[PDB]
């Protein structure tokens, strides 16, 4: 998100996120972002479900093209540069980037594909730089009649309207496979109390009873104790490594 | 690159009896002065095990990984380096990599272009793989390593790779000395990769005797004895 | 099947992409001239307008081999019809050059209209000295002398060019298959192919 | 009526008065459609009723650009020459109504208008717009027969005065010969500006 | 063929931002502006 440069429209950088806890609360509670649409899930409670991999695609499009990136929408950029499948498990995030991506005289560092033989397949990147041909007669590798180049640049200037101003778009896709989940939301933890009959949830070990100090000597890797009756009679706190 | 070495002499490797070793803590539970019975994949007592020698004559067979492997080594001068796990051990399928190089340990899940004879070159030379398309995992931690005995148990179930280990001083060129030592859990990784074969890694002397053994885990029932402190001191095989 | 319209659409997309930026920086430069007139500003307006006119003329040429009967949509036909127009280049080089040099003449000397007061002590021009005389006045003699003095001078030099301009405009009108200059100007209200909503 | 305000670029980029940093500008109110969502507006407006109406013209005549701004770049224009320039003028018609000024605070809540007071408004707007409609129509008739060839070439300027006696009802003070060109007194004639647009 | 019309039938609506569950045979008629954040709506649409 806090990146200096974003990828081109036709060539979208993809980054995989795994094996870390994701704090989504910073995202949907921030008012700086101008577009926050989640498909298949809710922005709230999203930090309570676990996935195995997360993919992030970044690019800069027009203000009127933000509505064009969605499942089922049709157009030029959506069809020929980055196309989304009808089904989607993720969120679409976009915000204005006039202060960064707009330069006096035109910011022509961004290219895009406008015409292609067919619409792009979902989650496909097109980086081909070839002389397009819409005519029956081949031009034989040189631009001629009915042979036009499909990639042209973008012009960003500080004086353009908001409908044409640059916008940075990040598309987060949460995929789930037949593998152990690696990304989850933060686990909120409350302060512990002792010598009082309370309900405890020690790292998923729920129960009810009275917690006091312990004289047992757990092995460094062991977590909770058991008696002959196969009942949990001791436990170690995940935060402080002492026995209770 | 990798050097094709064929200077070894073809010899028929010996066998040994794994008397008692091969016991690990099954669960993360503390027990005191209790005899507990459990059913899990263990190495049966007094079991037929292979023998391999290094340092001359050396060998790196591609041994199978069917349901679990008990790995032990009473060698010296840390000739043992690491292991490779996977199905095809080439670029079309993902493979698990574990090495202990001079500075750190590397754990990766990549479709390495493994050479037929992985080998580590004082100085060292990494000569086990050629390419790596994209790795979905990485991990660095403390290295796992008169002689020293290192015992390992490699289990791969429900997409989780589990590792147990135990170190103890040993003397004499004897193989698998009698005694009892439980294997505490070390590392768990949720990779989710199929493993069928595995291979070990050593280092050539120039361009210190090393021996290691390979067992196999089978579904068995054991009776473990817990002391008051919480350590497993003895065990009984229920089908011997 | 490769209908001509499917390549004319790509041509129009390229034209839109080029012309949007061309006019946008031209209009951005155009604003900088109205709010700031200097020697540098006029030059870059001249360059931008010349480039825009040249590009439009090339696109007018490129519109020629794609005919109008190959498009059935009235709205799309309007765009090509607007783009297909070339202008005065249809005649020979000499007549076009004489048109451009005549238009230059009506630009320079024409703007320098002057009147002579009967009394030399007062000298007034059209802006704003004369305008006060014709409009803001309550007498007869001042208006009479202003009318006589202004009309006496400007007619003699400016009369001959008008007939040549008219006949040349007629010749370009015939060049574009129009009957006359009237039909050249009467083509702005012609609707064909719409149906009963025509004029 | 549902029309929004000018974009945010109007508030900062556009200036509502002539700058006083030594730069000289064109003080005529102008309508600019720069494109790409960028719109800028210039006039040396003042606190006067005529400028009060031209402010609504410049605001409302630009609103036409916002209406068809969603159309393609080659279709981002009015219906014809007269529609665009007529949309703006009808806006100020409602802004000059006595009820609008009474409800806007420009008139007292107890203000009463007399029918004799209304008489001035008729003559004023007639004298501004309507009074020249016969003149404009008949001048364009003169040009059309000039364009159609009805007027012989040797009497192009003398029939302007000849039919002026009977048809236009304006008498010349001194006859002039064929060398004189009355239309040359207008700057717009030399630059080929149509006159049916006003009608 | 009765409710759906070519021009468009948009007279049918459903509550989606309840913020809570429904007991069996519950009638919810309030149409007050839902708030999904700490900032009160104060009768105006906006963030959350
Ligand atoms: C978890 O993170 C906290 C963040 O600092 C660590 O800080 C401990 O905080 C408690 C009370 O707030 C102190 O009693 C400890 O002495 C702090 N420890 C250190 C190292 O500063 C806490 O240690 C962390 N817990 C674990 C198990 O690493
Ligand atoms: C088991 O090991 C012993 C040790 O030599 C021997 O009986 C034999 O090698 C092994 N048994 C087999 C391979 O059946
Ligand atoms: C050992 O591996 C580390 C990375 O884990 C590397 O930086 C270092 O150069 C390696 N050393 C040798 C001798 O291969
Ligand atoms: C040499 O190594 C390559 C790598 O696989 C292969 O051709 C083969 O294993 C070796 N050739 C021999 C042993 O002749
Ligand atoms: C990683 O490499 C494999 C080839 O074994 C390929 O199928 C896969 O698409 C690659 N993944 C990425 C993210 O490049
Ligand atoms: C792994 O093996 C299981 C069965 O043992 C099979 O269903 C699965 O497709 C395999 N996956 C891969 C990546 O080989
Ligand atoms: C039990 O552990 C304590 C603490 O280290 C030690 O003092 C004691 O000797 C141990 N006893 C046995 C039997 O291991
Ligand atoms: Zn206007």
């Amino acid at each position: 998100f806090n990146a200096t440069r974003f990828a081109s429209v036709y060539a979208w950088n993809r980054k995989r996120i795994s094996n870390c806890v994701a704090d989504y609360s910073v995202l949907y509670n921030s008012a700086s972002f101008s577009t926050f649409k989640c498909y298949g899930v809710s922005p709230t409670k999203l930090n309570d479900l676990c996935f195995t991999n997360v993919y992030a695609d970044s690019f800069v499009i027009r203000g009127d093209e933000v509505r064009q990136i969605a499942p089922g929408q049709t157009g030029k950029i959506a069809d020929y540069n980055y196309k989304l499948p009808d089904d989607f498990t993720g969120c679409v995030i976009a915000w204005n980037s006039n202060n960064l991506d707009s330069k006096v005289g035109g910011n022509y560092n961004y290219l895009y594909r406008l015409f292609r033989k067919s619409n792009l397949k979902p989650f496909e990147r097109d980086i081909s730089t070839e002389i397009y041909q819409a005519g029956s007669t081949p031009c034989n590798g040189v631009e001629g009649f009915n042979c036009y180049f499909p990639l042209q640049s973008y012009g960003f200037q500080p004086t353009n309207g908001v409908g044409y101003q640059p916008y940075r778009v990040v598309v987060l896709s949460f995929e789930l496979l037949h593998a152990p989940a690696t990304v989850c939301g933060p686990k909120k933890s409350t302060n512990l109390v002792k010598n009082k009959c309370v309900n405890f949830n020690f790292n998923g070990l729920t129960g009810t009873g009275v917690l006091t100090e312990s004289n047992k000597k757990f092995l460094p890797f062991q977590q909770f104790g058991r008696d002959i009756a196969d009942t949990t009679d001791a436990v170690r706190d995940p935060q402080t490594l002492e026995i209770l | 690159q990798c050097v094709n070495l064929t200077t070894r002499t073809q010899l028929p490797p010996a066998y040994t009896n794994s008397f008692t070793r091969g016991v690990y803590y099954p669960d993360k539970v503390f027990r005191s002065s209790v005899l507990h019975s459990t059913q899990d994949l263990f190495l049966p007592f007094f079991s037929n095990v292979t023998w391999f020698h290094a340092i001359k004559r050396f060998d790196n067979p591609v041994l199978p990984f069917n349901d679990g492997v008990y790995f032990a080594s009473t060698e010296k001068s840390n000739i043992i380096r690491g292991w490779i796990f996977g199905t095809t051990l080439d670029s079309k399928t993902q493979s698990l990599l574990i090495v202990n190089n001079a500075t750190n340990v590397v754990i990766k899940v990549c479709e390495f272009q493994f050479c037929n004879d992985p080998f580590l070159g004082m100085e060292s030379e990494f000569r086990v793989y050629s390419s790596a398309n994209n790795c979905t995992f990485e991990y660095v931690s403390q290295p796992f390593l008169f002689k020293n005995l290192r015992e390992f148990v490699f289990k791969n179930i429900d997409g989780y790779f589990k590792i147990y280990s135990k170190h103890t001083p040993i003397n004499l060129v004897r193989d698998l000395p009698q005694g009892f030592s439980a294997l505490e859990p070390l590392v768990d990784l949720p990779i989710g990769i199929n493993i069928t074969r595995f291979q070990t890694l050593l280092a050539l002397h120039r361009s210190g005797a090393a021996a290691y053994y390979v067992g196999y885990l089978q579904p068995r029932t054991f009776l473990l004895k817990y002391n008051e402190n919480g350590t497993i001191t003895d065990a009984v095989d229920c089908a011997l | 099947q490769s209908t001509t319209e499917e390549q004319a659409k790509t041509f129009l997309l390229k034209f839109d992409h080029d012309a949007e930026d061309l006019s946008y920086q031209s209009s951005l430069a155009s604003w900088n001239y109205n709010t700031n007139i200097t020697d540098e500003n006029v030059q870059k307006m001249n360059e931008a307008r010349a480039k825009w006119s040249a590009f439009y003329e090339e696109q007018s040429k490129a519109a020629k081999m794609f005919s109008l009967e190959e498009i059935q949509d009235l709205t799309l036909k309007r765009q090509l019809q607007a783009l297909q127009q070339s202008g005065t280049s249809a005649l020979s080089a000499d007549k076009s050059k004489r048109l451009n040099t005549i238009l230059n003449t009506m630009s320079t000397i024409y703007s320098s209209g002057k009147v002579l007061d009967p009394n030399t002590q007062e000298c007034l021009v059209l802006e704003p000295g004369l305008d006060d005389i014709m409009e803001n006045s309550q007498d007869y003699s001042r208006r009479l002398w202003a009318w006589e003095g202004w009309r006496a001078e400007v007619g003699k030099q400016l009369r001959p060019l008008y007939e040549e301009y008219v006949v040349l405009e007629n010749e370009m009108a015939r060049a574009n298959n129009y009957e006359d200059y009237g039909d050249y100007w009467r083509g702005d209200y012609e609707v064909t192919g719409a149906g009963d909503y025509d004029y | 009526i549902g029309l929004p305000n000018m974009t945010q670029g109007f508030w900062d980029n556009s200036m509502l008065t002539e700058p006083g940093d030594g730069r000289k500008v064109v003080c005529h109110p102008t309508a600019w459609d720069l494109g790409k969502g960028d719109f800028r507006i210039k006039m040396c407006t003042k606190v006067t009723m005529d400028d009060f109406l031209t402010a609504h013209h410049e605001m409302g005549h630009i609103q036409y650009d916002m209406a068809y701004a969603t159309q393609p770049y080659l279709l981002r224009n009015g219906a014809n020459e007269g529609f665009h320039e007529a949309v703006g003028e009808i806006m100020s018609l409602s802004a000059a109504t006595p009820h609008y000024l009474k409800a806007l605070g420009l008139l007292p809540p107890d203000f009463y208008e007399d029918s004799e007071t209304e008489i001035n408004f008729l003559l004023k707007q007639a004298l501004t717009i309507v009074g020249t409609l016969p003149f404009t129509y008949m001048l364009e008739k003169w040009r059309w027969m000039v364009f159609k060839g009805k007027i012989p070439k040797e009497q192009w300027m003398q029939k302007w005065w000849e039919m002026k006696r009977e048809i236009v009802g304006v008498v010349e003070p001194l006859p002039h010969d064929e060398t004189y060109c009355d239309p040359a007194c207008l700057f717009h004639v030399a630059e080929d500006y149509s006159f049916i647009r006003y009608y």
